[PDB]
C-alpha cells in the first residue's frame, strides 16, 4: 500500500524580492559564459583542422559519437573543461579526447574518442588522465569501453609526465587488461592512424574493428594487413559510417542483461521550478541558503524524509527518490559540530546497510573553532565520519554547490573518497582553506613576525602580505581551475542538476551493490 | 501535521543560529508579521544570517538591539500567544 | 572441583589381592590407606643411564628403586630387596 | 500444461445423523465459549483503566495497531490467552502485550505492543515469554519488528522469575540486537513512558519515534535520581524531554500525537528498500469443495471416538485436492501434497496409533518434502490409552526415533496443529513446540500432556493395586478411585487448552471454521525467509 | 622477539592490617561452608540407596566418571548445586544428574551420567535443566557428548514442569539431532534402566553401548534383545567396567584432532599467591577493592597491558594470558559512567577484530544517576556496551566476584548474553536491584503515598515496611539460590579461579572462532 499522503520540501521564492534579482541575475551570467565557452570548446582545432580532416573522408569526432549511440538517446560528457588553460601557450580544447556515457544497442557504454583535430590527436598529460578517470568510471560501473581510435602518439616535449609513473600512460593498457579479466568488453575502432602505444590499444581489446584505407596499426599497417595477413582485426570497414554500424553490431552480441538491485517506484517531476535555483543560491558564498530549498527542486515529487531534523541542524540527512531510484542525501547547511558528524555517521550506516544509494551536497565553510569543542573531540567525531564515507560501498555521488575547505571536503565525499561522480556548480570554491582563512592567518604570523622581534609592520605592510594571497587562492579555486585539471567530472548548470544525477545514478546502477565493512569505529 | 498548522507548533519562537552580533533589526515591539518576514540580520564568523518570522503572529516584544551580541539558541523574538 | 579424588586400586602380593585407596593431593603428594594404615607418599621418576629409578619417601622415610614394569608385574629393585606386584588382568 | 483432471477428496457427511448433531453442538458450544472469552481480554484492563488512558490523549492499545496496518488488511494476533487464569488473585489480559503480524506499507511485520491499561504496563513473568516468542517468529521469518513501547517495568513482587535467566527480560535486548545485525529492521516507537531498563528499547533500535508530552525515555526514573542525588525532576524533563528529541539524540523522529507517530511508522517501514521474493512454485487459489463449519460435526469434543483425518483436509486444502503418498503403508498415518492459497504444502496428520511403517512412512516423506523445499503442515491427533499401544510396544521404540531425528532436522518451514490429543512421545515426532515449528495452534477440544489422564490413573492402579497385594495389607475398589479422581482431575485441568494457551505453549487456540485462514496467513508469513537447505545426521537404519 | 622487560601488576597486602585478618576470616568461613555443602551432595541418595546400587554389581555414578576419563586428569564438573533446596520437602542432591567436561582418550568431551541412587534416577525439572545447559555448553564448543545412561523417567508429579515446553525434555533429543547433524560425536552408554523417553536416548545416539544385564531399553529390552535382534545396541558389555573400557575405544576412533586459532606463549604462574585474594576480598560487598588486584594473582606472570587507563577509570580493561592463551578482560571498579561504557564499546571491538577471548569481572554497583548524565545519553551509552557484548563472536566467559544488579548485569556479559560459561564466588550477589534500593524506593512510594493521601506513615510504619523486602532480595540473591537454580555454572573457591579459568577457555577453543557481525552502533 503506497496510498498515503505525505508533506512536501520547499516554499516559493519571493521573486520580487531584490535578493533574488540580484542572485538569479549573478547566477545566470556565470551559466551563460559556461555555455559560450563549451561551444568554443566544441569546435576542437579549428576550422583548418576540421576542413583538413573531413577532406580525408572522416567524420567529426562529435558526429562519430552521434551516430555511435542510439537516435536520439542522451549523451553524458566527462571533463569537457580539461586542459582548459592548462599549459601555457598551447590551447588544447577537452583534452584532445572525449569521452562520456552513452546508450548503444540500450546498452550504456562509456565512449572513449580522439580529437584528432586537436594537435593531430597527441597524448597530452591532461590526456592520458582524462582517459584514466573514464576508464575507472567504467570500471567501477562494468560499462563496456568503446575506444574510437585516431591518435598522433605521445607528445615529446612533456615525456616525463606521460610514459613512466603508474598513472601515466602504461596505466591505460592495464585497465583494459583488468576489465577485459572481469568480463567488461573492451571494443576499439580503429578510425585512423595509432603508433607505437596506440598500436596496443587494438590489439588489447575483446573485439576490433578497422576503417579500410584510414586506420593504421598503409602497407606497414593498414586494415588489409591487419584484416587479412596480421589477424590484429576482427572486423573490417569501409568508411567510418560502416564502422559504426558494426560497433553497434558487436554491442548487441555481448548477451548482457542490465539488473537492478534497488527497489523502484514510478518517476515524479519535482514540484518547483528548477530555474529558481538561480535566485536562491547566487554566486556569493558568504550568503547562506537553506539546502532543503535546492533539494525540494531535484527530488521525485519535491518529498523528503528528513533523519534526526532537530539533532545537529548544520547537517541535513533523509530520504528520497530521483527518477524511482532510492537516495541518502547528505548536505550541508552550516558549520561542522560534533552533533553533525555523529549525525552523519549514523546516516551513512544506515544507508549501508539497506543498500541505498548515496548523494552528498557539499557546501561547507569549515569545521567548528573552539577551546571547548576540541576537548569534546571534535577531530575524534569528525573522524568518525570520513571512516564511514570511505568504507561505505553503496555508489556515492558527489555535488559541490558551494565552497569545498579543509577537512570538510573528506568528510563529505571528496575526490580522495572515490565518489562514483563527482560535479561542480559555476559558482563553487575548492581550496585547502579559504582564501580569507590564509590571508588572516598569515597576517598574524608576520604581525607576530614583527612584533615579536621589535621592529613594527603597518597595516600598509599588511595587505603587500594579504593581497597576493587571496589572488592566489581565488584563481585556484575557481571552477575552471579546477575543472581544466581533472578533479571533477565536470561543471554543470545547476537547472541540468536533476538530469545528471539521474542519468549517473542509471550508470552506477550496472554494477551490484556489495555489502560494506567497516573499521573501528572510535567511539 | 500535514496541514502545516503544526510547523508553528515545532518550535514556539526564534533562537540565534550562533553566537554573533546583531546587525539589523526589522521588527518594532509591536509588530504585524508573516511567516518569512526577516526579524534580524547576525554575522557570525563574518557568515551574514537573515532571521526569518515562523509565524504570522505579531509580535509581542524583542529580546536583543541592534550592536547586541547574541548567545547560540538564545530567544530572538516573543510573539503574542494566540 | 570443591572436593578430592580419591582412587581404588587393586594389586595382587602373590595370591593376595590388596586393596589401595589412593587419594590426590592438591599440593601433588597422595594419600594412600591400606586397611587400616594410612601413608604419605610422594616421589618422581628420574632415568640414570638406560635404567628408570623411583625416588620416593613413605611417612617420611625416602628411599631410591630401579622400577621395570613389564606386562602386568611391577619390579621393583633396591639395595634392601628386590619386590614384584601383578597388576589384575580384567576378563 | 496444467489441464489434467484429478480426483478430489472429501464426502457429505450425514446431518441427519445423531451423531453429527451432537458433535456439532459440543463443538458450537466451545466456539462460543472461546469468542466471549476473547471479547472480555479485549477489554484489556476496564473502563477506569481505559477512561484514564483517554483522558492523557493517548490512543488505546488495539486502536495504535488499526491505523499502524494497511486499512482492511486482516492481522493475526498471537497468544491471546496468555496470562488466562495464570495468577492467582491478578487479572492480566493477554498478558499486557498484544503481538500479532500485520501488512504496514505493503510489508508484512510482527507489531508488539504494550497495554498500559492492564497494571499499567508491568511486565509480568508470562508478558516476558509473550514477547520473546514473538521476537523468535520475527527473527526464523525475518520480519520486522515494530514496538510499540508503553511500559511501567518489571513486576517487583515476581523480579525472580523476569530479570535473571537468559530467557529473562534482558534477552529482550540481545534478539534486538542479533536481528539489527541480521538487516531485520527494528522500530521503536515511544507512545508512552518508558521506565527504567525500558529506555533501551527506544535505544537499541535502529530508528525510533517518541511522542512529543508523552513519551519519556529514562534509564533511571526522577524517583530513583531523587533517591541517588536528592534531585527531584519531572518526567518529561528527564527523559523523553525535547532533550531526547534535541540535546540527548536519542530520538529520531518527533511526533505531535500518537496518530501523528503512527503515520510516521509507515512512511519508515516504506523506506526499508525491501521486496518478497518467493522460492516456492505458485499456483492460483481456490476455496475447498467443502464448507468448513462442517468440521463441527465430524469432529466434535470427544476425544475417545475417532474420525478421517482426510475429511479435516479435505476442507481446509485448495480445491480439495490431495496426492497421498503411501496410503496403504502404515495407514495410521495420512501423508501427501496439496496447495493451500497456491502454496505447495506436505501433510502429516495422525489417523490411529503410530506403528513402525507409520514412523518410516513419516520419515520417508519428510525427506522428500525436504529435498524439494516444500513447507511441512502437521496435524496432530495423538490417540490415548483405550485398547492401549500394542502390548509389546517395543518394535516401536526403535522405528520411533527415526522420524523425530528427521523432523528436528528439517529446514523447510513447518507448522503444527493440534485437532486433538496430544501424549508422550508422539507429540515429539509430530513436531510439538521442542522442534521449533514456525507456528503452533490448537483447537478448542485438544488435550496435551506427558500421557492420558486414563493411562496415569490405571498405572497407578496398578502400582498401589502391588503395592499393597505385594506388601500383603488388602488394597480394596473404594481405595482405588482415592487414588485415580485425584489424578483424572489433575490432567484434564492440565490438559486443557486454556491452562496450555495461558502459558506460552502455542501460539493461539482458533476456531475450526478459521484453520485455513489462519493456514494461510502463518504460512504467507513464514516465505519470508528463504529456504534453506537440510542437513541430516545418522539415520539408524 | 619476546626478551622485552615489562612491568606486572599486583601489590603486596598487609597481612597485619586488622582489615585483611578480618577479609580472611570471613572469606575462608565460606569456601569451609562451600566444601562440606559438596562434600554432602557427593554422597547422591545416601547409604541405603548406594548399598542398593552397588548390591545390583553396577559402579557409583562418580566412580563410573572417575574410570571414564584419563588417568589423573582433572575433571571440571558443572552447576553441582542444581535443586540444592530447590524443592520444599524433597532433597535432590545435584539435581539426580552428574555433568562436567573432561579428557577421555586425549580428547575433552562432555559427561552426563544419570545419578540412579538420587530418587531412583527420575528426571525432575531441575534436572532436564541441568542437561540442557550441559548439551548448550558441548553444541556452542564441539565437545562429544558421552550420557552414562541410568534413569527412572519423568517426576510425574512435576510432568507439566518436564514434558511440554520447547526447554523441557523434549529438546534433549533435539539437541542430539542436532549435534550428530554437525560431526559432534553422541555416544550412549546404557548402564541402567531407560524407559519412554529415556530409550530414545541410545536409539539417538550415534554410537550406542549396553551393558549385558542392568541395561534396558529383560525379556521386553536387555542388551541380548537389542544387540542381537532388534539392534539398537552398537556394542555389547559385559559390566560396568567393560563398557566404560569400550567407551574409550569409540572416542579414540573418531579422527578427531585440536586445532587453535589463538597464538600460544609459555605459561607462567602469577607473582603473587591466589589465597591473599581472601583478604583483599572479603565477604562484605559495601567495601571496594581493587580488581586489579585479582587480576595480578590470576595471569601469567601477572603481566598486564592496560587499555585507556586513564580514561573511564571506574572500568579496567586489558590484554593479558592465562595458560599461554590470550584474553582480554573486562572488569567493574566503581560505578558505571558514560565514559565507562564508551570504553568498554571500543575494547570489545578490539578483541573481536584480533579474535580474542574475552573475560568478564563482574562487581557491579549499577550505573551513575543524575540529571545532567541522562541529558548526555548514558542509556545510549550504556547501550552500546549491551549491543557490542551481545553480538561478540569470541568465546566469552564470565566470573562475578561481587554484585550484579540491574542493567549492570546485562552490560557486562550476563547470562542472558551467551557466555561459553559463567561463575560466581560464595560471596556473590545477584537480583535486579540490591536490596537496600527496594527498600528505600519502596520507602519513597508508600511515604509518599501517606502523606500525598494524608494519613500520617510513622518510621516504625517504615520498617514494618522495609525488613520484608530486605529479607527477600538477601534470600534470592545468595549465590545457592542463584546456583540452586541453574543460573551459573558452579560455585568457585577463588583460589581455584586461575585453574577453572584455565580449563575453561582451553575446552571453549575446540570450536574455531568466526567472524563477529555488529548491528548499527548508534553514535
Ligand atoms: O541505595 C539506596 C538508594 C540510594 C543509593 C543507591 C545508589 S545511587 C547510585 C547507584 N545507582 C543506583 O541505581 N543505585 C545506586
Amino acid at each position: 500500500y503506497h496510498g498515503d499522503s505525505v508533506a512536501s520540501l520547499g516554499t516559493q521564492p519571493d521573486l520580487g524580492s531584490a535578493l533574488y534579482q540580484e542572485n538569479y541575475k549573478q547566477m545566470k551570467a556565470l551559466v551563460n559564459q559556461l555555455h559560450e565557452r563549451v561551444e568554443h570548446i566544441k569546435l576542437g582545432g579549428g576550422e583548418k583542422a576540421r576542413a583538413l580532416h573531413i577532406s580525408r573522408g572522416k567524420l567529426l569526432p562529435r558526429e562519430r559519437i552521434d551516430n555511435l549511440i542510439d537516435p536520439g538517446s542522451p549523451f553524458l560528457e566527462l571533463s569537457q573543461f580539461a586542459g582548459y588553460q592548462l599549459y601555457d601557450n598551447e590551447e588544447v580544447p577537452g583534452g584532445g579526447i572525449i569521452t562520456g556515457i552513452g546508450r548503444v544497442s540500450g546498452v550504456e557504454c562509456m565512449i572513449i574518442a580522439n580529437d584528432a583535430t586537436v594537435k593531430g590527436g597527441a597524448y597530452y598529460p591532461v590526456t592520458v588522465k582524462k582517459q584514466l578517470r573514464a576508464q575507472e568510471i567504467a570500471m567501477q560501473n562494468r560499462l563496456p569501453c568503446i575506444y574510437l581510435v585516431d591518435s598522433g602518439g605521445a607528445y615529446l616535449p612533456r615525456q616525463a609526465d606521460v610514459f613512466p609513473d603508474r598513472d601515466h600512460f602504461g596505466r591505460t593498457f592495464y585497465n583494459q587488461a583488468i576489465m577485459s579479466s572481469k568480463n567488461i568488453a573492451q571494443i576499439a575502432v580503429v578510425m585512423g592512424s595509432c603508433t607505437a602505444g596506440g598500436a596496443y590499444v587494438p590489439a588489447m581489446a575483446d573485439e576490433n574493428i578497422i576503417v579500410r584505407k584510414q586506420g593504421t596499426i598503409e602497407d606497414l599497417g593498414g586494415a588489409d594487413l591487419h584484416c587479412r595477413k596480421s589477424g590484429v582485426s576482427d572486423h573490417w570497414a569501409l568508411d567510418d559510417h560502416h564502422a559504426l554500424h558494426l560497433t553497434r553490431k558487436v554491442v548487441r552480441n555481448l548477451n548482457y542483461q542490465k539488473k537492478l538491485d534497488v527497489t523502484i517506484e514510478p518517476s515524479e517531476e519535482p514540484l518547483f521550478p528548477a530555474d529558481e535555483l538561480y535566485g536562491i543560491v547566487g554566486a556569493n558564498l558568504k550568503r547562506s541558503f537553506d539546502v532543503r530549498e535546492v533539494i525540494a527542486r531535484i527530488v521525485d515529487g519535491s518529498r523528503f524524509t528528513e533523519f534526526k531534523a532537530f539533532y545537529g541542524d548544520t547537517l541535513v540527512t533523509g530520504f528520497a527518490r530521483i527518477f524511482g531510484y532510492p537516495v541518502g542525501i547528505v548536505g550541508n547547511n552550516g558549520v561542522l559540530f560534533s552533533e553533525s558528524a555523529k549525525k552523519g555517521t549514523h546516516f551513512v550506516q544506515l544507508c549501508c546497510q539497506r543498500n541505498i544509494p548515496l548523494l552528498f551536497l557539499q557546501n561547507i565553510t569549515g569545521f567548528m573553532v573552539g577551546r571547548e569543542y576540541e576537548a569534546e573531540g571534535i577531530a575524534k567525531d569528525g573522524a568518525k565520519m570520513v571512516a564511514a564515507v570511505a568504507c561505505a560501498q553503496v555508489p556515492k555521488i558527489t555535488l559541490i554547490i558551494g565552497g569545498s575547505y579543509g577537512a570538510g571536503n573528506y568528510g563529505m565525499c571528496g575526490r580522495a573518497y572515490s565518489p562514483r561522480f563527482l560535479y561542480i556548480w559555476p559558482n563553487a570554491r575548492i581550496s585547502v582553506m579559504g582564501g580569507e582563512q590564509a590571508a588572516n592567518v598569515l597576517a598574524t604570523i608576520t604581525k607576530d613576525q614583527r612584533a615579536r622581534e621589535g621592529k613594527q609592520f603597518s597595516s600598509a605592510d599588511e595587505a603587500a602580505l594579504k593581497e597576493p594571497i587571496i589572488k592566489k587562492f581565488e584563481e585556484e579555486g575557481n571552477p575552471y581551475y579546477s575543472s581544466a585539471r581533472v578533479w571533477d567530472d565536470g561543471i554543470i548548470d545547476p537547472a541540468d542538476t536533476r538530469l545528471v544525477l539521474g542519468l549517473s545514478f542509471s550508470a552506477a546502477l550496472n554494477a551490484p551493490i556489495e555489502k560494506t565493512d567497516f573499521g573501528i569505529f572510535r567511539m | 501535521y500535514l496541514s502545516s498548522v503544526s510547523s508553528q507548533e515545532t518550535q514556539g519562537g526564534p533562537l540565534a543560529p550562533m553566537t554573533g552580533t546583531i546587525e539589523k533589526v526589522f521588527v518594532k515591539a509591536g509588530d504585524k508579521v508573516k511567516a518569512g518576514d526577516s526579524l534580524m540580520v547576525m554575522i557570525a564568523m563574518k557568515m551574514e544570517h537573515t532571521i526569518k518570522s515562523p509565524k504570522d503572529g505579531t509580535v509581542k516584544k524583542v529580546f536583543y538591539r541592534e550592536g547586541a551580541q547574541a548567545n547560540r539558541h538564545t530567544p530572538l523574538v516573543e510573539f503574542e500567544e494566540e | 572441583l570443591n572436593i578430592s579424588y580419591t582412587r581404588n586400586m587393586t594389586l595382587k602380593d602373590g595370591k593376595n589381592n590388596v586393596a589401595i585407596a589412593v587419594t590426590y593431593n592438591h599440593d601433588g603428594s597422595y594419600s594412600m590407606q591400606i586397611e587400616d594404615k594410612t601413608f604419605q607418599v610422594l616421589g618422581n621418576l628420574y632415568s640414570e643411564g638406560d635404567c628408570t629409578y623411583l625416588k620416593c619417601s613413605v611417612n617420611g622415610v625416602a628411599s631410591k628403586a630401579k622400577l621395570i614394569i613389564l606386562e602386568n608385574t611391577i619390579y621393583l629393585f633396591s639395595k634392601e630387596g628386590s619386590i614384584e606386584i601383578d597388576i589384575p588382568v580384567p576378563k
